[PDB]
RNA sequence: GAAGAACCUUACCAGGUCUUGACAUCCUUUGACCACUCUAGAGAUAGAGCUUUCCCUUCGGGGACAAAGUGACAGGUGGUGCAUGGUUGUCGUCAGCUCGUGUCGUGAGAUGUUGGGUUAAGUCCCGCAACGAGCGCAACCCUUAUUGUUAGUUGCCAUCAUUUAGUUGGGCACUCUAGCGAGACUGCCGGUGACAAACCGGAGGAAGGUGGGGAUGACGUCAAAUCAUCAUGCCCCUUAUGACCUGGGCUACACACGUGCUACAAUGGGAAGUACAACGAGUCGCUAGACCGCGAGGUCAUGCAAAUCUCUUAAAGCUUCUCUCAGUUCGGAUUGCAGGCUGCAACUCGCCUGCAUGAAGCCGGAAUCGCUAGUAAUCGCGGAUCAGCACGCCGCGGUGAA
């Protein structure tokens, strides 16, 4: 109970939020709608995996975005599921939806699916090391500097957790012209809870 | 407050204005917390309900600046 | 006709000098020695860089600070005597330095941290 | 002279970036630009503990920024007022317009 | 016994001095904030997700 | 402290006696800064002195820094754990130190019912050779070479 | 934690109740839903009436839910931080913790990481059987101490006039604000020191040897604490533990302890005048001017989306008499009265003024702790949760020791 959350060191200083706004005269309900837009794709995002989430305004319009991991998941043929997905947000948004949806160029940059899929191996029972090992192996086949875990929960079907999880190269934490990433899940099979504290490094 | 309008509780106000000229009744079950009373309610003997258990007094014509709550506490202090 | 302009900047108060060739007062908020000021508006204090430059001098002041006490703003007082030498006399600026008298302090009022009191003040460590 | 706009943001690039667009296209059409007046960005406070239960001496405090420029226009145009009303780009940023 | 009091301020007040607010995702009745409609800890932690507009950490 | 020594800031002479030592006069009664009653009472007494027995404030402060002076100082150190002292050198700066104190410390000590003759009284007793601040210089010669029973294996 | 207990907020008792229930899925009547008042009631409620009115149509149905009754139930501040995730304390700002090639030991293992002087520091130099590579540390990040240029309004007073005011003639002159820059980085010099780091002294400089301060806490150390933020497997109920109302209470006092405030006094008071900022808040929210009050305040009515205008011209000093040494012009404890304001209402259970008794306190015993400088010690301003409710909190400024 001694760290501090990375992300929020880099916030306001390189990197941007996911709101081109002055938030006045109105400001619970914007964000308890922004809140509704995240509780409303979460069925959407089992199958399609977006990473990054922005939102803009327009006159009267809404112009947010979505960026996939995958092209075709979501644009579907002659856009069937995009104007089927505008009808349903705009009954939560009120107000004119008009998105569009980019495809990520080279697409292992994200540290988002990183984390489903080894939730994912996690639910589908493989054991803790070589699935961690595999994981920082096919990141490093990608190409990445330094990936880290800290993982614990009822680890591996059995009793009281641990905080493990290797690693390779040199990373620089404590630096802050770093663009370092992090993220946290929720996993579990059956023993209450496993989450997983990953770490990317990319390089400057 | 009581000069800029005396706060009286209206239809336990209206419990009271059916018996105004009447005889002075035994029991009326109440809350009786929150009413003041002004001098026109000489004589009666209203059931003051403490929270718990309701304990009833009666009514002279002395009470002019206070409730009914004011004597049947919450304490039970022994 | 002829006024100078010097500034100076301590404990949260700029002190802007119209000094004017007189024989040594001060209108501060156009107000007299001592018409604005207590009896702390001691000699060495105010009339440090007379006794070497413009020896004994003096000239007239002009000037319009707020902003510290009584003791405050009267330190904003030699900043003005200070930039008015520096205007005036260039040779006199070495024995100006030698005698300090233009280091300013860049002292302010001191950043206070939460979990304490005050910005050193730790609370009473009440162990038994 | 009878044209006055303001305005207002979180950062300052972007607000001065802008405001450079503008007094371009108002400047443009006709002359004679007052300043992009900057203003003294009010700043807010905040105070949040880190804990749930206990220990209310970690604290973990947030501000905000607010800049916020003034632009006038000297001698006008009917051509700059028609700028005016018919370009509020960018869209992430908000003004505060008058005449 | 948590959502009777979510549903509970729903309601139009029965007098005026009801009128106490708290957060929309959770429940906490204490250390609202009425310019956000937040709670305290939620603040904090939506903050580091980097969802809130506008606010960044502090040192002077 | 422990990794090495530390300055001491003397102090500056006075805009009106022209005195260095009359401004550490100055600076141990003063509480909260107030030098509006403090030293302003302190000026009054030195007046009291002026008016009756005296000439000049420096020459009678002078006088004072004479039968106040601390000759000789000890402090406790230990090796052992048992109480080891010695009368050492004073400095200088120490003396003043030791003998404003006794003169502030006991003007607090003193206590008249006048918050200025409580010090008019204070530097006549200080100034001429009476007081207790002066008999504490007394109990001071005192000690020194009286707690030298164990400070001659040294 | 509880950044505001008069009800609610609220867990806990007394009374009045209900059970696809307020909540979650759907059918069904297919209704437009709610809108509108009366009787009694502590209400949860028991009992009535008005219009309420298809809100798209290739006239089919589904776009509206009060509603009706139903199923699988929903649901639970009931345990489980010693099954959990997460989050936060902790040494502690502590500098420690590792790896590859070469080499030693039969082997587990060792050498880098040891010996001298250097720094706040595993930072650096010289000797090193070790040659090289890392996380930490420093460091870039913010604030702020100085200045140049650019920009002048709602701010500023250079050239002068009017003035109750800097009105408008006057421009950004000084100032100020914020934009890019320059800036303090052993940057240069003398000596010490092996010529090595480093040290002692200078010059310039506003800032000299990382200027002051913040953000940033490695591996881990401690079954530390959090199921009362939320998620959450396991054991329990679901005509009740789930849900709705009225009064209470978490504010009671036979005692002990931690914290904050006030004097205990001749450094304290009263009459008089006279001063000096910064951070902010602000359109059902802050009040210009005037009136009337011992007063809390009320009244007519103006401004104010902010560099304009409201809190908002801050206090201790400065100069006179004073109580002139007392439970006292030190001090104000509890109590009767006039009230004032918020609220649906201030006995339980808000705050304040004034009038009237003038309590205790007459400098604190072991044992304690804060702190090495615009800091201790001390005096004022604003803000939060908030209709009202600060000796608490979070900042800001004023005087300023050893
Ligand atoms: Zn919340």
């Amino acid at each position: 109970g001694q760290k501090v959350h990375p992300i929020g060191m880099r916030v306001g200083i390189i990197r941007d939020w996911d709101a081109k706004w002055y938030a006045e005269k109105e400001y619970a309900e914007f964000l308890h709608e922004d809140l509704r837009i995240r509780k409303f794709i979460a069925t959407k995002l089992a199958d399609a995996a977006v990473s990054t989430i922005e939102i803009e305004r327009a006159a009267n319009r809404v112009n947010i975005s979505i960026h996939t991991a995958k092209p075709g998941m979501v644009i579907g043929k002659g856009g069937s599921e995009v104007e089927n997905l505008r009808k349903e947000l705009n009954k939560l948004t009120g107000k004119r939806v008009h998105i569009n949806i980019v495809e990520i160029k080279k697409p292992d940059l994200d540290a988002k699916l990183v984390g489903e899929g080894i939730a994912r191996q996690l639910e589908n029972r493989v054991a803790f090391r070589r699935a961690q090992k595999q994981a920082i192996q096919r990141a490093m086949r990608a190409g990445a500097k330094g990936i880290k875990t800290q993982v614990s929960g009822r680890l591996n079907g059995a009793d009281i957790a641990r905080s493990e999880g290797y690693s390779e190269g040199t990373v620089p934490l404590h630096t802050l012209r770093a663009d370092i990433d992090y993220a946290w899940e929720e996993a579990d099979t059956t023993y209450g809870k496993l989450g997983v504290k990953v770490w990317i490094y990319r390089g400057e | 407050s009581l000069k800029k309008g005396p706060f009286v509780d209206d239809h336990l106000m209206k419990k009271v204005e059916a018996q105004q000229g009447a005889e002075k009744k035994k029991v009326i079950k109440t809350w009786s917390r929150r009413s003041t009373i002004f001098p026109s309610f000489v004589g009666f003997t209203i059931a003051v309900y403490d929270g718990r258990k309701h304990v009833p007094v009666y009514i002279q014509e002395d009470m002019v600046g206070h409730k009914l709550g004011e004597f049947a506490p919450t304490r039970t202090y022994r | 006709q002829v006024q100078y302009s010097g500034t100076g900047r301590r404990k949260n108060a700029v002190a802007r000098v119209r000094l004017v060739p007189g024989t040594g007062k001060i209108t501060v908020n156009k107000k007299d020695v001592e018409e604005y000021i207590p009896h702390a508006d001691l000699r060495e204090v105010i009339n440090q860089p007379f006794g070497v430059t413009e020896t004994k001098g003096a000239y007239d002041v002009i000037v319009n600070v707020n902003g510290g006490g009584y003791a405050g703003q009267s330190g904003a007082i030699r900043h003005g005597i200070a930039r008015a030498l520096l205007q005036v006399d260039p040779d006199f600026r070495s024995a100006l330095k030698r005698a300090g008298l233009l280091t300013r302090d860049a002292r302010m009022v001191e950043r206070k941290k939460p979990g304490l009191k005050k910005a050193r003040k730790a609370s009473q460590f009440s162990k038994r | 002279q009878k044209i006055r706009i303001r305005l207002k943001a979180y950062e300052h690039r972007i607000l001065d970036q802008s405001a450079d667009k503008i007094v371009e296209t108002a400047k443009r059409t006709g002359a004679d630009v007052s300043g992009p007046i900057p203003l003294p960005t009010e700043r807010s406070l905040y105070t949040v503990i880190r804990a749930t239960h206990k220990y209310k001496d970690s604290r973990e405090q947030f501000e905000m920024r607010t800049h916020k420029r003034l632009i006038d226009i000297v001698n006008p145009t009917p051509k700059t007022v028609d700028a005016l009303m018919k370009l509020d780009l960018p869209s992430g940023v908000n003004i505060e317009i008058k005449l | 016994a948590k959502k009777s009091m979510i549903a509970k301020n729903k309601r139009p007040a029965k007098h005026s001095t009801q009128a106490y607010t708290r957060c929309e995702r959770c429940g906490r009745p204490h250390s609202v904030y009425r310019k956000f409609h937040l709670c305290r800890i939620c603040f904090r932690e939506l903050a580091y997700k980097g969802q809130i507009p506008g606010v960044k950490k502090a040192s002077w | 402290p422990r990794k090495g020594p530390v300055a001491k800031r003397d102090v500056l002479p006075d805009p009106i006696y022209n005195s260095k030592l009359v401004t550490r006069l100055i600076n141990r009664v003063m509480v909260d800064g107030k030098r509006g009653i403090a030293a302003n009472i302190i000026y009054n007494s030195f007046d009291i002195i002026k008016e009756s027995t005296g000439n000049d404030p420096l020459e009678v402060f002078e006088q004072a820094m004479k039968n106040v002076m601390p000759v000789l100082e000890v402090k406790a150190r230990r090796v052992g754990g048992s109480n080891y002292q010695v009368p050492v050198e004073v400095r200088p700066e120490r003396r003043t130190t030791l003998g404003l104190r006794w003169v502030v410390n006991y003007a607090r000590l003193r206590g008249e019912h006048t918050m200025e003759e409580r010090l008019a009284k204070e530097i006549m007793d200080a100034a001429n050779n009476t007081g207790a601040s002066v008999k504490k210089r007394e109990d001071t010669h005192k000690m020194a070479d009286a707690n030298r029973a164990f400070a001659h294996y040294r």
